[PDB]
């Protein structure tokens, strides 16, 4: 479809500025520039995984829904039931959920700040 | 098990 | 045989009275495990059956989180559609949201469903594929493109079919003894005099799990909707149901009619005269 | 917007046996909007301690509610259940009748 | 504005999904976990710039107006007309950031590659 | 004085004939300095003023890869136009988009400009204030929705205020020469009788450099911006321009009209008279 | 949506019979960028005609300047002919050393 | 120096 792949590379450019625009260029930069190296790469292949799921003519692909399914369900648990899936993996883990529960906090007050009339 | 969240209208 | 699980949300706004009004319930089949409502004290998510007592307060501080931010998004809801339509502050609306996972006997994935209803009548909805929509409207024609700019119906379809029935499942075996039991109906048969020539019978059942349940009349052998009444049926209070079927009879006619009763707790199904 | 009325049912958790506690039940089902006011009836009088369940709702959107509260029947005592909500005239009382 | 609020909301848990969607938990992937808190940082750092940017501007913030315009314009430099950033290094890191420069500029042209070749494949 | 850098892009579909005809061109004030040509054989930026010419090979690809960027965006937007006006793919249809940056006598920011048209009429232009858009019908406002979504406003705002005036300096350095001349006017007059009772006197200016020039007639001192034809300032062909300014006289009262040029390149404006 | 274009004939430099100069025909203020510009020697169009580069004004009307090496002489007679949607006939506008 | 790109309508 003409407007799916037209809206995924108007995504890519969306989030190009948004990446550019933050980013200060000089040595002390450097860690900085090779993160958002990355963050590059991962907009192109989520770009790409969007065109496997969403295009209907299109060449072989790995399409993502049983990815998209195990990471959700995997998600759920590690943030939120702790029903259980070494000491490195456990630890990064309990980072990423007290940061997922931070950007709801984030979120939420956005909305609490400035989102309600009332 | 709830979703994890929803999206606005 | 095959089971669901399903959540149901209702958000009131009180214009003039204060925070909008949620109110959340889980329920595995025809039992309800899970309430949220934001008039309560605790402000959490709270037990409704007893074999989900058992989960940890991590879980529950889960699920507490992610209602939470149900509540909080159903708030914006309200002002959104309330300027979608063009509507005054001063009335109240209604939104509500249903969602769940149906599965088999072989307890694997039949289908999916999400539906939002404004004002007690459809607004918007996954269809069967968990890809598309159905917008009622032109409002919802708006919702339905920011739903597909945010890949809404891609998080669903990977909620579905993992995390709910994944937990569906784990649900159905910590709560064995009483989802997967089934009882029978305990059936009888009422008669009174209706008028000088006529008389009712009424054909009762009682205490059956699940609500399922087929309740029909036949006079010689065929089956009847004339003179038929057939209550919805009802919840006891204490994890069964009711339901009865009246049929008025030409008094003296009574031995013609027979009621059947069709239910998963019945090894045949039942007939029940009048004796 | 058309509003929905109520379907009212009084009736007893079980069967009723004077003397024997029993609990009375109203199952408020197919109303909208929400906004209901319910009460159980003992000859004429509201109970005091009356619990319903949390709000649900059915396929096509309409909301129902089961009010309860315990009871021993007698010979004499009269039950019912008295409903408002605003697509009605007047309060609606139902009698229990252990038919 | 409610709106601007509620779009940055609305954004931000857009971009989670697509972090959360292809987030593999395993081990010896505690690296890809470690990128994704970043990416949630990221996430909302840049919220709150729109915040500041648009929405008032709650005072009690210092625009990024000026920083984009610095940041777009070493960039057009950097990627594209080649003409020489000022003051970037000293001789102890000059290597280490003349060669993610260097980098930096393959994956942006690479990136343009990437995003008009599929306007070419399906979008025309 | 002041200056202005501009961009100058025109997208023509070519029903039937292939891919659509895209052309670019840009100016430092009156002075061209570069373009770009679907149709022509490099399929590259190209210098079209010597002094742009000093810049590196490096520098050239990258304009060479901005300037099919807009050129394949171009094509793309042909298509979504003809979908947003509802118009079949039988006609030619013109895409035009202007934006560049003025700056004062110090050479800091004074303006930024950004404007598209459809067909010879404005679509969607940027305020002056670089924040809001300007949309003329209902599918400027769709785009003017998708550009705010994707903080096109914001982009093009650290693009005026930065590198447009960046490089509006840079190439007023390097063509220093050329771009920041003054070329006077060469004057001069001519004498047409129309009738034996009329005739025509005509005030020349010729090779001047910048365009901005102004040519009036006056009475017996008083002006005549009622009874005096005035040309469109035009080029010469060699970066100059040429302009003139005629009126209609009773003949035998010529000594009664003088003719006044006013312009950069004069310290004091110059006053003409017939012979 | 549409407009007609404007034209003026002339040479680059002032006219002097045997003096090698520019013809040069300016067409502005038109739309759609779609023209047809010759330059005419004696009613003869001149071949090898050169055109700038299509550029716009801001009310997005079309300018576009074409031209020529001649020599002028007394008795050649130059002219510009243009054509466009907007003109019901091609328009003829002679050179004059005004 | 262009625009390091345009954004579609």
């Amino acid at each position: 479809d003409k407007e799916i792949a037209k809206e995924i590379f108007n995504m890519m450019f969306m989030l190009l500025w948004r990446v550019f625009r933050s980013q200060r260029i000089d040595a002390n930069n450097v860690e900085l520039i090779k993160f958002n190296i990355r963050v590059l790469d991962w907009i192109m292949a989520e770009a790409d995984n969007d065109l496997c799921y969403f295009i209907g003519t299109h060449d072989k692909c790995e399409n993502p829904k049983e990815q998209w399914v195990a990471n959700y369900q995997n998600l759920n648990n590690v943030v939120f039931t702790n029903k259980e899936l070494k000491e490195e993996t456990k630890e990064v883990l309990k980072k990423f959920k007290e940061k997922v529960n931070q950007f709801y906090r984030h979120a939420f007050d956005i909305i609490n700040k400035y989102g309600l009339e009332h | 098990s709830l979703l994890m969240w929803i999206t606005q209208v | 045989g095959s089971h669901s699980m399903r959540y149901f949300f209702t958000s009131v706004s009180r214009p003039g009275r204060g925070e909008p009004r949620f109110i959340a319930v889980g329920y595995v089949d025809d039992t309800q495990f899970v309430r949220f409502d934001s008039d309560a004290a605790s402000q959490r998510m709270e037990p409704r059956a007893p074999w989900i007592e058992q989960e940890g307060p991590e879980y529950w501080d889960g699920e507490t989180r992610k209602v939470k931010a149900h509540s909080q998004t159903h708030r914006v809801d309200l002002g959104t559609l309330r300027g979608y339509y063009n509507q005054s502050e001063a009335g109240s609306h209604t939104v509500q949201r249903m969602y769940g996972c149906d599965v088999g006997s072989d307890w694997r994935f039949l289908r999916g469903y999400h539906q939002y209803a404004y004002d007690g009548k459809d607004y918007i909805a996954l269809k069967e594929d968990l890809r598309s929509w159905t917008a009622a409207d032109m409002a919802a024609q708006t919702t339905k493109h920011k739903w597909e700019a945010a890949h809404v119906a891609e998080q669903l379809r990977a909620y579905l079919e993992g995390t709910c029935v994944e937990w569906l499942r784990r649900y159905l075996e910590n709560g064995k003894e009483t989802l997967q039991r089934t009882d029978a109906p305990k059936t009888h048969m009422t008669h009174h005099a209706v008028s000088d020539h006529e008389a009712t019978l009424r054909c009762w059942a009682l205490s059956f799990y699940p609500a399922e349940i087929t309740l029909t009349w036949q006079r010689d052998g065929e089956d009847q909707t004339q003179d038929t009444e057939l209550v919805e049926t009802r919840p006891a209070g204490d994890g069964t149901f009711q339901k009865w079927a009246a049929v008025v009879v030409p008094s003296g006619q009574e031995q013609r009619y027979t009621c059947h009763v069709q239910h998963e707790g019945l090894p045949k199904p039942l007939t029940l005269r009048w004796e | 917007m058309i509003q929905r009325t109520p379907k009212i049912q009084v009736y007893s958790r079980h069967p009723a046996e004077n003397g024997k506690s029993n609990f009375l039940n109203c199952y408020v089902s197919g109303f909208h909007p929400s906004d209901i006011e319910v009460d159980l009836l003992k000859n004429g009088e509201r109970i005091e301690k009356v619990e319903h369940s949390d709000l649900s709702f059915s396929k096509d959107w309409s909301f129902y509610l089961l009010y309860y509260t315990e009871f021993t029947p007698t010979e004499k005592d009269e039950y019912a259940c008295r409903v408002n909500h605003v697509t009605l005239s007047q309060p609606k009382i139902v009698k229990w009748d252990r038919d």
